[PDB]
């Protein structure tokens, strides 16, 4: 895993991760990369090699929303200072971000399932009863 | 989260000589204001020199080793003194639920 | 049970569990792992061996939410400090997490039930009345 | 990537970026350029050469919102000073910005998918059985 | 680009632009002119020559809105003074401004797309088989 | 945005002679009122002449070079004095989030 590295995340957050903060950030980034992989449906064997800029953006944004504001909070204040956040998404990615991740899915995403009437089928009951009446060609 | 606080305990005798020793470490947080504002800093005025006076609120876990008439030192170096028994140290009058939090009106002098 | 271990949870929470906190965290993680297992429908015999990253992320997040607040609380404040969390999920998992967990279910999840008209069926009333009139081949 | 440069962004923000702020701004601009590229569907090989004014405007504005609003906040106040922003968009671009970006898409955007009934097709079963009865012309 | 100049904007705002404020205002005006051009669909080769009063009004208004608040603030206060603006437009323009801009579009704006059934068409299979049986006239 | 502030640092010795020198420049903003009103201007009364007294709040970035018992000069020429340790200089007790802002009760004398 690990679609994104830790240096560009540090530059985006304008801070440096050290001690357990680095380990926590790495774990969060791995979790977000796994979620993006399962949403998109691809595998990305060489993780930090191809890793298109769209998935890098998505994983970096989700890692930011996880490191900052870990537990979903609407309004948080201590004393005179107050701040109110927007509505958190159900998952780590906003609905707009999910559309970008689902781009890599084959076709338009309208995959189908082949149903059956509980029947196996034997397409030979009537053909093997023929007796060779020729030269064997 | 919380930050450790050094507590000093001592009882003054008839001789008037305080004997304050280390009683351990207590976990608590500070609140420099009752609401959305901050308490004004007092002026010594009469005292020869310059100083300040402050009255803050200390939030500590229930059943802590901290008790009134003690001294509190923060992690930066300033030393505070706490006086008066803890307030809101009771359960719910209707049901009996316990918040587990108490307020200490600690006086900041440094 | 125990899909996730305790070290990565400690790194995610940036804290160390000791005394009854470790036991409580282990019990909560086991409960969440059981819920994820029953939602997905799989068994995972060797728990911390295969344990895909998706279920690890889901159980870690659910354990984090459970440990942050055991009783479902919207707004909690003590003096000047105030905090107001978002709407808690009905269960231990958000709808997105539940959808991710239901990935392992066979097909698209549209499983069916075979109904009957209260009949057993005897497909032999009319075939065994035939009397062998040949050579017994 | 990098549809827009950093000088015009600095003029728009009326500030100068230095230390890691310049790196953070460049990373945000690259992320926004990638998102605009994937939304529009084009490639723009020479990034700061053609780069129509519409996409430049979109990426500059999105970078401005991202820099001035890292975490989506509705109302933020510190003491007497207070400020309340509008509703943040789901993605980095507002619906009007998304519509402008989708201009470069071919036709009206009503692209279709060619379905099939699981059949390959052999349009030669009946034509190759003819035997040449002429002069071979 | 640059449908409007900077002197009439200065008169409208009753202020004089200098240092980076002039450059920021020019960049904002160029962005707004590009957006108005792409919305209307025309080109306006000689920008400050024909430039009908409608588009001048639209671009000046949009520049004023952008300069007044780039963060789309709803309510902003510092101390005793408070101010609360109305709902900001989506991209840059209110629906009336967009309707005025779309005036220059051909017809009523109900443009159509010519669909096809994936067929090229050969309107000559049957006409070239005729053999000239006359005088060649 | 913010405006640069000149900070003067000095510790008075037993001789009572202050030694204040330039410690650098600090970025901060002023707030002449706790809420929707403004603080009243004090009257010297006893002092021979005319003067004024003011108590404002200074907002500065976390981890700034500014410290208590210092002097602050604005960009217009007035010189202020800041006393008392910074308030609200702690993280979130529940989670641990950091605002990065602190309040200084600076006394305006000019």
């Amino acid at each position: 895993a690990g679609l994104a590295t830790i240096d560009e995340l540090q530059t985006l957050m304008s801070t440096v991760f050290e001690d357990d903060a680095l380990e926590q950030a790495q774990l969060v980034l791995d979790i977000v990369s796994s979620w993006a992989r399962v949403v998109s449906g691809q595998m990305w064997p060489d993780a930090p090699a191809n890793v298109p800029d769209d998935v890098r953006a998505v994983v970096l944004q989700a890692s930011r929303r996880e490191l900052k504001n870990p537990d979903r909070v609407i309004s948080r204040q201590m004393g005179p200072f107050n701040v109110q956040y927007s509505q958190p998404p159900d998952g780590f990615f906003y609905p707009a971000e999910l559309a970008i991740l689902k781009r890599f899915k084959r076709s338009g995403g309208l995959m189908t399932v082949s149903t059956s009437r509980g029947e196996e089928g034997r397409p030979w009951a009537g053909k093997t009863a023929y007796i060779r009446y020729g030269d064997g060609l | 989260n919380d930050e450790t606080l050094t507590v000093y305990r001592g009882a003054t005798d008839n001789k008037g000589n305080p004997n304050k020793q280390v009683h351990g470490t207590v976990k608590g947080v500070f609140a420099w204001g009752p609401g959305t504002s901050t308490n004004k800093f007092g002026r010594d005025r009469n005292f020869k020199g310059e100083s300040s006076s402050l009255t803050a609120e200390l939030y500590v876990k229930r059943g802590a080793d901290l008790k009134a008439r003690d001294r509190i030192r923060r992690a930066n170096g300033e030393e505070y003194s706490v006086v008066g028994h803890a307030a809101w140290d009771q359960g719910h009058p209707f049901d009996g639920f316990d918040f587990g939090y108490m307020v200490f009106q600690v006086e900041a002098v440094n």
